RNA sequence: AAUGCCGGUAUGAGUAGCGAAAGAGGGGUGAGAAUCCCCUCCACCGAAUGCCUAAGGUUUCCUGAGGAAGGCUCGUCCGC
RNA sequence: CUCAACGAGAGACUCGGUGAAAUUAUAGUACCUGUGAAGAUGCAGGUUACCCGCGACAGGACGGAAAGACCCCGUGGAGC
RNA sequence: GCACCUCGAUGUCGGCUCAUCGCAUCCUGGGGCUGUAGUCGGUCCCAAGGGUUGGGCUGUUCGCCCAUUAAAGCGGUACGCGAGCUGGGUUCAGAACGUCGUGAGACAGUUCGGUCCCUAUCCGUCGCGGGCGCAGGAAAUUUGAGAGGAGCUGUCCUUAG
RNA sequence: GGAUAAGUGCUGAAAGCAUCUAAGCAUGAAGCCCCCCUCAAGAUGAGAUUUCCCAUUCCGCAAGGAAGUAAGAUCCCUGAA
């Protein structure tokens, strides 16, 4: 498999080869430098480390500076592993760019979703709402916790809490256009997360 | 997003106009820190309105400056003070006409106080 | 909404573990001291980096 | 008046081979070894038992039709959380926790039981990484 | 009857 | 050991509440000021939230000091 | 409501000041299946579980508040 | 049916909200026998993974009807759930109709109207922190013992009239 | 994909035949265990890889205890994706 990880900028619309109008998500995801190659005889599994969005030396630690010394590159903000890529096909310090994806391919997009704060059960779990009239004092409440006989609430009872901030994967999106000059990926559909957050684009599980 | 400061929007506008004008006459006031943070952008916007010096900017500033006397035994209003002293004082400076310096907490309610001054 | 049993002394003291409050961010004032909490004007001398501004 | 050892217990290391025995008859002997029932200095509150290593856990066998009839249950704290597998699937993939569940069932329940469970070491055959302890080969009484 | 009308 | 009587002290717990409805700043007093005094804006009632006059209360009215307790916080202030 | 989504204010949240009440055998107070005065946090067998908090919900503690009002008894009473 | 537990209180119907469990399975999946020519069927097996509706009438569950659907399944959980919600009916104090009673009054006969309290201590659940451990102190990246989520299907065209 | 339920079987004797079974092999369901997604070493069984910091001072003859610090982090401040 193949993949690359970067920052998304925002959404736009692009018409392509017909009159049809396509919702397009823009992702800056290049260049990515291979930092570490995981091997089965040493680490127990096969993976590669990709680094993205290098930063100033003031914001990087001495272990972070020493970890990227082997790849001959600046310390980078985002490090994630890809598993399992076609071993080996990449050497340590080789730049991964957006040219690996053609503009007709099917990819998997994952990322940390937008935070919503501590929210009620109606918004967090999609639970239906109580009546506002005919004497009713009941609305926006989670419901009965369960029966009487267990003398307890069963685990998994849906209750208000914090929504968002979790990893969400959207499957089988399509690349609309690839921009090798400006390091941009144009992806059909919606992408989870807020603006300028980390987005990982990996090849889909075919077929 | 702007702060609400525990007030109604009309009360917010009235209190911000009062604090802006009172800073414009007395040149140094002592409020809470969040009131200072909400006040400084409005005050530098009104100083920017005073920078232009034309009649339309003065009529824009007249909708915000309250009618209190600025300079005694001169009959100078605050609206005249913006276009006579503050604009000529801050002609070279591009923004940052106010600074906020924090003080200790208040005795009665633990409110963190701040010094606001025109610089 | 009614307590079934009273709280014992040990459970009350265990709940009051985090009720304590911390030492403020107090530092040496370069003018006189002592001492001055960080990012505020000193109440003794009225100075802040480093002019007497009161 | 009688002797009661504490912090003077000498613990040996034993190797038990499970090629031809049952799940089963060896597990009670291993639990009795781990409790310290073979030593005359047994004291019930200080864990006089010694370490044991079991090799060839995949070579274990059990009589009757228990390969398809014996069912292991690992129920969660969630409703409908009853998960089940047969003895054949538990032996084929990883019979180590089969043997440790047998020993944990025959060990006493408590802090000493969890302590004596720590001396047990079950491995897929036929090598163990405890050659530095120099373990001796133990033959089963029957 | 068992009417819950406690005052 | 009476859902006993009286007195003292806990738990809940630093929890609920602090009782409709606009305050802001600059000076003053003072050991101590978000709450007291003065000034300037802003706001509210205005067939009243204005004026007086019964019933009723009875000193609560004024001046000078004071702040213990009472102001559901503070208090240099008050119908204390 | 289908079918709910935003916005404003008060409480709830944090900090400063002040600060109760119902209740309370002691309590280091898990779950399943049984047992038991026949419906278990405390019993038995097993399965799980590092210590201490904060914000929420209310299934249980046959929760609290009222010596059940229904039914029955009293060789009780009262009204008609 | 009995009266074992509760009368120094275990709130009782029907709906709303939230569900969970067992198949004696309504559909979907795989089969046997058919008096199964094919479609549609009948009966009996294996199978709880998922889904099993919008109304008119009545307080109603139930039931009848309208229009769909792949089907509109039976039950348990204090006939699940009122310290989560409503009181329309039962089930107070008022007033009538019919009947019984001389009468005061009575009627699982009817109708009109009729106060539903609680600031969560503990266990449970949903989220978020602070410690300590993991035989040196750290910054990152991670394998996975285990656990949770998802799991449904219609119609049309070819093969092929 | 793997082992399967009901079924369909192959080769076959107890019982010279016959036979789905008592040994050995299959095929077979929206059931099961994975492949799809997510949390996951407090998994006290606390795992693994990479890269920094170094091995001071004073007491305690041993165990150990205090002060400063390196790598690094925090108090305090500007803010929100």
């Amino acid at each position: 498999t193949k993949g690359i990880l970067g920052r998304k900028i925002g959404m736009t619309q692009v018409f392509a080869e017909n009159g049809d109008l396509i919702p397009v998500t823009v992702i800056e995801a290049a260049p990515n430098v291979v930092l570490q190659k995981k091997t089965a005889e040493n680490d127990g599994y096969e993976a590669i480390q990709l680094g993205f969005d290098d930063k100033r030396e003031k914001l990087s630690n001495k272990p972070e500076k020493g970890h990227v010394a082997k790849a001959e590159t600046a310390p980078k903000r985002f490090v994630k592993e890809l598993r399992g890529v076609e071993m080996d096909a990449y050497e340590v310090g080789q730049e991964v760019k957006v040219e690996i994806f053609s503009a007709g391919e099917i990819v998997d997009v994952t990322g940390v979703s937008k935070g919503k704060g501590f929210q009620g059960a109606i918004k967090r779990h999609g639970q239906s709402r109580g009546p506002m009239s005919h004497g009713s004092r009941y609305h926006r409440r989670p419901g009965s916790m369960g029966p009487v006989d267990p003398n307890r609430v069963f685990k998994g009872k849906l209750l208000p809490g914090r929504m968002g901030g979790e990893q969400i994967t959207v499957q089988n999106l399509e690349i609309v256009k690839v921009d090798a000059e400006r390091n941009l990926l144009l992806i059909k559909g919606n992408v989870p997360g807020a603006k300028k957050s980390l987005i990982t684009v990996k090849s889909a599980v075919k077929s | 997003s702007y702060r609400k400061l525990g007030r109604t929007s009309a009360q917010r506008k009235a209190m911000l106009r009062d604090l802006t004008t009172d800073l414009i006459i007395n040149e140094r006031i002592e409020t809470t820190e969040t009131r200072a943070k909400e006040l400084r952008s409005v005050v530098e916007k009104m100083i920017t309105l005073g920078k232009r010096g034309d009649l339309h900017a003065r009529r824009q500033a007249a909708a915000y400056i309250r009618n209190e006397v600025a300079n005694e035994e001169n009959n100078q209003d605050a609206l005249q003070k913006l276009f006579s002293d503050i604009a000529t004082r801050y002609e070279e400076r591009q923004g940052g006409y106010t600074r906020i310096m924090k003080l200790g907490p208040r005795r009665g309610d633990g409110a963190p106080m701040a010094i606001i001054e025109l610089v | 909404a009614v307590p079934f049993r009273r709280t014992s002394k040990m459970k009350k003291r265990l709940r009051r573990t985090h009720f304590k409050l911390n030492v403020p961010g107090m530092t040496e004032c370069p003018s006189c001291g002592e001492m001055k909490l960080s990012h505020r004007v000193c109440k003794a001398c009225g100075s802040y980096n480093g002019k007497d501004i009161n | 008046t009688p002797m009661a050892n504490a912090s003077t217990i000498e613990r040996k290391w034993l190797v038990v081979d499970a090629a031809g025995k049952t799940l089963g008859r060896l597990s009670s002997e291993v639990a009795a070894i781990l409790r310290g029932k073979h030593k005359p200095t047994y004291t019930p509150h200080v864990d006089t038992g010694d370490h044991v290593i079991i090799i060839n856990a995949e070579k274990i066998e059990l009589t009757g039709k228990k390969l398809t009839d014996k069912i292991y249950y690992r129920h969660t704290q969630h409703p409908g959380g009853l998960k089940s597998r047969t003895a054949l699937e538990m032996r084929t993939n990883y019979p180590e926790k089969m043997l440790e569940l047998a020993i944990k069932g025959m060990l006493p329940k408590g802090s000493l039981g969890r302590q004596m469970f720590k001396k047990l070491n079950v491995y897929r055959g036929s090598e163990h990484p405890h050659e530095a302890q120099k373990p001796e080969v133990y033959e089963l009484r029957g | 009857a068992a009417a819950a009308a406690a005052a």
